[PDB]
């Protein structure tokens, strides 16, 4: 009942599932053996056999072991089942190219494999968590091609997409928006709700509310893992309102084509200032909408919004969810569309949240989880819309992609298709 | 003997109904196992009313549980009552509605309903002489509002003659907590009015106002929302399970109360209410009892009465009481406020005593209403509707179930056409 | 005193006559070493019926113990009960027939036919007054089928006067453990229908139907399915071993209960049946004994008889009831349900009461039922030969053996034949 | 009751022999001595005598000594009866040739003459289990000789056949096609049922399931010694559902030349890997018809199943048999031919496995046997047609067979042999 598999592509895609592993047995309570020492709370995400063991239903796929074989040795190397964490020989260099055609041909027949395997024992699997990043090109190309064949093998299911975004300022690879651009297809048709993060954003996050000068991925990761167990707090814990997955992406989305919600996670706070604070249902409520503390770079007061789903889970009354929501109706700077004077969705968890003992982050009895569309997210691609021109206008690496087995006009449906995509989520909010 | 058999839709139905079970298994002297512990055998004559007799002298209520989660359900029956219900009436699925009316009424509870009927016609042959059928929703969300309007249109279809007395919460625009509510409920009271014989609606701000403007409650929580729905659910159908001077069971407040076919959405209320801290100064006195129920903060909708004129008012009283005054306070109340009550039909008010005074209130009185001014929640709905309606939003996740455009423009035109009635009257 | 001569044949026919010989001794209160132990003399008047007396007051079961393997005779006599069982029954052979009719029919089951008939013989002078022969076998396999029809044939021609009622488990297609069963089911069923004055089908399936979905076990093995058959094993026989007010033996049933001759094919079936933790809640009135009983879940067969008309159901009670209620649901049934009985003939019910009901049962109802719809496993049987008829497989085992395609033919023609005659009165 | 011999001939014979009854000592527990340390479950395999002991009904025939007398040597020197143990003076020379007329010829007097003196002992001799190998000269021409008196002086008895069969690729002789051939008169004409044994899938198979890197033919014998313990499961322990040695050849066997299915053995599993798995009825079920886990390098997805046989054996319950079938029926991947819509034979036993201690094989508390005749068996005789073509289009070694006392048109007779097998194969399939 209720399961859920959870995909995991690429370096970013496999050391986010070992972070989101990381918070979901403490959650619910399993060592790092895999044993539960002494609900069914836990059949959402792990599988149980006779001997008393919890086993994950996830994937690691990575085209290079480096990172996979490092969780092979890991504190977590029991913990997963061995051969469903699936290494390659050849890494993707950064390249869509092989990664979509090339060297993730080999090894994709083999990880649908796994999925079948997994699918086969979820009595009502509900949907996929696939995690992944834009700029990798693993989590390019190798992502490309297996949501193709999951919207064909599993075309009902449902498939959240969590991918990791590049940011205006800051960037690891020169090539990175030519696997953007390519990205862009899978999210529009082989997708039912896409969550992008920005690393510059979250940087900013870290800096201004956990006041620590000097976190790793790893303090981004244990946040990333907060924001998907909250999505998915409804489905594995009792709630007041529980939200299902498909409850949820039905409030999201207004059009097939509008699936690309901003994430933002309240209280973000130290432990030494989770003590000064009350931190009320209120001021989580309204720390959500501040630009300061949006996932990615862009101003939602620069834009207009559709759909508001308000997460909440731990010890929040509904009553104060409905006032906090009132105040925010009240002010007229958070301008809705005209679409939704109803405004909200609300879902509310008995769960606080689950601290990592090693994280950054404060033990608060509330939290809130806030995803919401906005067409000011538009600005996060109308930078890298006249970024990919800045590096086609020459062909400036496309003898690689050519090199490679990519038609040359697949980067000419690619900016079209990113061009009606953005003109997409310009008309509705008129 | 008037057997009446019950059916919970939806979350808020089902605890709402299962709250409903717990309070009048309270007045009926009812153990939480299911055995009998009153102390007079007034409580014991019409137990057949509500539950079934079956070994060991203990009783079942005639409840029909559907949903289509079994969280909701695992919550019932892990509840303080949970115990007391048939195993064989838990039938639901496992997907939900996601809050979708196509869903409830096309996919997922259509394979569903064959389950609930199965039951619920097991349970009315079980009756002695069945009355009707008290049914519990909510026309918020896609379960509650999408498969319940189905089964109650397949148990009028089935059962044409019996009395359908519905008690909805619907949706509202201040407390609104899923944003696909009003298509659900243009949906659901196209079926709503076309069927049901009665229908109760039932607003949730209201039931906050009363909560904190009369109650004085700080944190009245979801359960005294539903315990005040639960007052008024026992109250309606007092006169048949306990004696008084003035016996109106449904049908009687039926005959009374809805002068034309389709103006059967009514307005539920109920007296005494007091804070913690009140209740030991205030006087108790019948006539006090009217001045409160008649107020436009003791009712459970937004629908302002003064915005309107009442064609008919039920007030059903309880307790040991003489009835000149019930009398007096009921012309007095139509006769120093005739501008809000229709002048063209004199005596608006249909009154009801019972002998036996609810367990800790030496009285109480229940209030149904039919004013014109109900409309202020139709006509808003209607128009929230359109403000989705105009130009295309949402349709993808109902088209996707084989819903279709007409059919949501012929429940808008429906929505209009009974706004329409109720200002025509006004 | 109407002396009735059990025989067991194959695997499945001795295990679960072996469990119904051990509810009958509870039943009966005999002790596992075969003493009596009962606590009335109500269970000792008609011990006749089953059992021998012989030294000791210990008294051995009048049953004939067949097989063509030791294995199951090893595992029978090492059973709660094997050491009641008289040693010269215990008649088999060494080879099995491995699921070949025609090796049980003719070749290895023809040499141990003498050694069967020599038992049954000296059973049945062993008898006061034979009253017939109840077989147990299994249609499934070619030891109980094979061999089963063959001694069934022969006793048949001995004894042409006696009743003859054989309880046969059947196979079935989305339950079936054996390849080649259904040409075991057409070669059986071609002498059962000749030659049987009575055949109770028996399908797995149902009773797998009954202990999920009416019992609610979550691992019922092969003996709770033993139980489920021999429950109505002991009841259709249940008035001539005890009082009742209404007597009627299985003559009784049989002049009742076939209007033609070859329409003796008929449906089982027993109530009361719970869960464990459901038991507590019940009513176990007879109205509720009788809604039960005619459930399309209570059967044990695939076959709904909603897809057809019954023409004669069986309805034996158990227990100290009075039967105005008996008469009123049996009308009611075949009243408020007529599109499903034949109005042709009016009175579709024989009603028999006990007045001793089961150990731990304060009553029980018995189902046998003719039904138009128990067609729909004999055409299925017909169709699945079909599949593996017309063009020749597995042939070559059966005419190994000196079996023909003609009477494949036959059989095949003779199922048919039977199809057709109750599809034509449907 | 219900005695079986065993013959073994050849070196892959003789050796596979000391591998199934070191699993069949341990399984019934006799030591090495023939002892019983403390139900007549052994009659099925071994003779008992006055003084407790337990012997074997099996000979060791092989034309050469170095592996008989090495057994002579080995730890069941004692158990076995040592003249019952025949060895010969000239070794086959991988030649049909010779063992079928010329140096055989002197020996098989002998080997009928042991096998009457065991068979006069068995009150109900059930059938045979001759193993042996295609490729090699013994295994091909000592048992064709073998079978043809066997079938004269045994007829009624039902001779199973274990051979060891050829692979696409991997071979250890050039003239393995030829005695391979030459033996296929023998199973057409005086086999009953065929078992066929691939070296190179079952090495894929310890490659993948078993996780061990180096395993020996010693590996390959310690688990065809299962296959063939598996299938006579049921005619030595007890179980709700058992199958006769003559029930299970009547619902294998459509046509008296269709005789020829494949094996599947279910959960091969190492140690390390048998503790994360729950290891459910269905799984096993599932995996057997898996064409990574065939025993013969053909994909059954390239053909039609015609009989399925659930040899099942430990704590399995019948009803998650039927599951698991409604299931195995579900899929349209595994599409059975029109002859067979009941489609399976199910068989159950009492006994869990037993394991070697110097095995790689898991301890599993449930066990599955799978035979199943198809038509896609046949392509692994079409490669072995094509291949013979290859040699014997010059007359590539036939001075040699020859030379022995072979006609030559003894070839011409094999080929048109094959030939009228493989088209037997193909018009079954419609
Ligand atoms: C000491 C004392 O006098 O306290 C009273 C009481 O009269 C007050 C405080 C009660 C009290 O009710 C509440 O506090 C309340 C809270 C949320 C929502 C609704 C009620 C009382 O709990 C409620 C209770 O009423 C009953 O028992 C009625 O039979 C009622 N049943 C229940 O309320 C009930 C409670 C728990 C479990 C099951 C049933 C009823 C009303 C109509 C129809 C059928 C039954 C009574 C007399 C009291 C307390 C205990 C404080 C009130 O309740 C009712 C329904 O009469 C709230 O306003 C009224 C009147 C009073 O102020
Ligand atoms: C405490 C209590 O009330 O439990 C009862 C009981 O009534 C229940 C649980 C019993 C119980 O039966 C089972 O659990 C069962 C399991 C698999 C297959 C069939 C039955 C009971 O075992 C069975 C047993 O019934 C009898 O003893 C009858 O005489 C029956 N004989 C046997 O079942 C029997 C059991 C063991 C050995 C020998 C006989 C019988 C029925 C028809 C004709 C002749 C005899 C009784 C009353 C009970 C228990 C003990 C729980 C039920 O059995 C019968 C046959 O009435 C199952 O459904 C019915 C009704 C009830 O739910
Ligand atoms: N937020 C966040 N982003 C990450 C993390 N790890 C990698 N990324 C993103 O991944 C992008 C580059 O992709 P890669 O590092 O190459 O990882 P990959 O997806 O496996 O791609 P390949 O190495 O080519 O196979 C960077 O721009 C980062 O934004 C992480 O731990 N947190
Ligand atoms: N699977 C498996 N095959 C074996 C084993 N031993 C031998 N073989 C097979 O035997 C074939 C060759 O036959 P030989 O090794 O010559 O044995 P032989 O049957 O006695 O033949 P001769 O030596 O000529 O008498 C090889 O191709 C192998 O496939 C074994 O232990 N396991
Ligand atoms: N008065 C009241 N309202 C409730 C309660 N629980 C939920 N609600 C509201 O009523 C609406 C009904 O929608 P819902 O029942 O969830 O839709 P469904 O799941 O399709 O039946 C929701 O939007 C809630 O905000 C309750 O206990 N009492
Ligand atoms: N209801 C029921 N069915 C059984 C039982 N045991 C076996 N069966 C099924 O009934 C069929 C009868 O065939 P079988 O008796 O084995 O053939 P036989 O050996 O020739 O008599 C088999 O295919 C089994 O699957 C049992 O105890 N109860
Ligand atoms: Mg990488
Ligand atoms: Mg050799």
């Amino acid at each position: 009942m209720r399961e859920c598999i959870s995909i995991h592509v690429g370096q970013a895609g496999v050391q986010i599932g070992n972070a989101c592993w990381e918070l979901y047995c403490l959650e619910h309570g399993i060592q790092p053996d895999g044993q539960m020492p002494s609900d069914d709370s836990f059949n959402t995400f792990f599988s149980e056999t006779g001997a008393g063991k919890h086993v994950p239903r996830a994937v690691f796929v990575d085209l290079e072991p480096t990172v996979i074989d490092e969780v092979r040795t890991g504190t977590y190397r029991q913990l997963f089942h061995p051969e469903q964490l699936i290494t390659g020989k050849e890494d993707a260099a950064n390249n869509y190219a092989r990664g979509h055609y090339t060297i993730g041909k080999e090894i994709i027949d083999l990880v649908l494999d796994r999925i079948r395997k997994l699918a086969d024992q979820c009595t009502g699997l509900q949907g996929f968590l696939v995690f992944h990043s834009f700029g990798g090109g693993t989590g390019s190309g190798f992502t490309s091609l297996l949501m193709e064949r999951l919207s064909v093998d599993y075309g009902k299911k449902s498939k959240l997409e969590f991918s990791i975004y590049p940011a205006p300022q800051v960037s690891t690879a020169v090539v990175e928006p030519y696997n953007s651009i390519l990205t862009t297809h899978t999210t529009l048709e082989h997708s039912d709700c896409a969550f992008m993060v920005d690393n510059e954003a979250i940087y900013d996050i870290c800096r201004r509310n956990l006041d620590i000068e000097r976190p790793t991925y790893t303090n981004l990761n244990r946040l990333i893992s907060q924001i998907v167990s909250s999505i998915t707090a409804s489905l594995r814990f009792d709630g007041a309102l529980n939200v299902d997955l498909t409850e949820f992406q039905t409030n999201l989305v207004p059009y097939p084509r509008i699936h690309f919600p901003l994430a933002t996670y309240a209280p973000v706070i130290s432990a030494e200032k989770a003590y000064h604070e009350q931190l009320s249902v209120a001021e989580i409520t309204n720390a959500c909408f501040e630009p300061a503390n949006q996932m990615v770079k862009c101003d939602p007061r620069h834009g207009k919004y559709m759909a508001c789903c308000l997460l909440y889970r731990g010890d929040v009354v509904p009553k104060d969810v409905n006032a906090a929501i009132a105040t925010i109706k009240t002010k007229r700077s958070i301008q809705f569309v005209d679409w939704c004077p109803t405004g909200f969705k609300v879902g509310i968890n008995y769960q606080p949240p689950t601290v990592v003992p090693g994280g950054d982050l404060a033990k608060v009895q509330r939290a809130v989880c806030m995803l919401s569309n906005t067409t000011a997210i538009a600005e996060a691609w109308a930078r890298l819309d006249h970024k990919f021109d800045l590096m086609y206008a020459k062909r400036a690496f496309v003898h690689w992609y050519v090199g490679e087995g990519m038609e040359e006009g697949e980067f000419s449906e690619a900016r079209e298709d990113m061009a009606a995509l953005e003109k997409d989520y310009e008309e509705v909010g008129v | 003997m008037r057997e009446i058999v019950h059916i919970q839709a939806g979350q808020c139905g089902n605890q709402i109904g299962a709250k409903f079970w717990e309070v009048i298994s309270d007045e009926h002297g009812i153990d939480p196992t299911g055995s009998y512990h009153g102390d007079s055998d007034l409580q014991l004559e019409r137990i057949n009313v509500y539950y079934n007799e079956a070994t060991g002298n203990k009783y079942v209520p005639r409840a029909i549980l559907v949903d289509l989660e079994p969280g909701t359900m695992d919550s019932v029956r892990s509840g303080p009552f949970g115990q007391i219900f048939r195993p064989d009436n838990f039938v639901f699925g496992q997907s939900g509605a996601g809050n979708n009316w196509a869903k409830g009424h096309y996919t997922e509870g259509a394979e569903l309903v064959d389950s609930v009927l199965d039951v619920v016609r097991k349970e009315s042959e079980s009756c002695d002489c069945l009355q009707g059928f008290q049914l519990t929703h909510s026309l918020g969300g896609g379960t509650g509002s999408g498969m319940g309007t189905l089964l109650i249109s397949k148990i009028r279809e089935e059962y044409p003659d019996r009395i359908m007395n519905t008690f909805s919460v619907m949706p509202s625009p201040k407390v609104s907590d899923t944003v696909v509510e009003p298509y659900n409920a243009t949906l659901s009271v196209h079926q709503l009015v076309e069927n049901t014989d009665e229908t109760y609606s039932i607003d949730n701000e209201a039931l906050y106002d009363i909560c904190f403007r009369t109650l004085k409650l700080t944190t009245p929580t979801y359960g005294d929302l539903n315990h005040l729905v639960s007052a008024t659910m026992s109250g309606v159908t007092t006169c048949l399970r306990f004696p008084g001077q003035l016996n109106a069971d449904l049908r009687k407040l039926a005959v009374n109360m809805v002068p034309f076919p389709r103006l059967h959405f009514f307005m539920p209320g109920f007296a005494p209410l007091t804070s913690r801290g009140s209740q030991q100064y205030r006087a108790l006195t019948v006539p006090e009892l009217t001045q409160q129920m008649f107020d436009s903060k003791n009712m459970m909708a937004a629908c302002d009465p003064r915005h309107g004129r009442y064609l008919t008012v039920a007030a059903i009283f309880r307790g040991r009481m003489s009835m000149k005054e019930v009398d007096e306070q009921m012309l007095n109340v139509q006769n120093k406020n005739s501008s809000y009550f229709v002048e063209w039909i004199p005596n608006n008010v249909k009154t009801a005593v019972c002998d036996i005074p609810p367990r800790g209130l030496k009285m109480s009185a229940t209030f149904i209403g039919n004013s014109t001014a109900i409309q202020e929640l139709f006509k808003r709905i209607s128009e929230q509707f359109t403000a989705m309606f105009r130009r295309k939003a949402f349709l993808h996740w109902y088209t996707g179930e084989g819903m279709d455009e007409m059919e949501f423009t012929e429940a808008e035109s429906n929505m209009n056409d009974l706004v329409s009635e109720y200002q025509q009257y006004q």
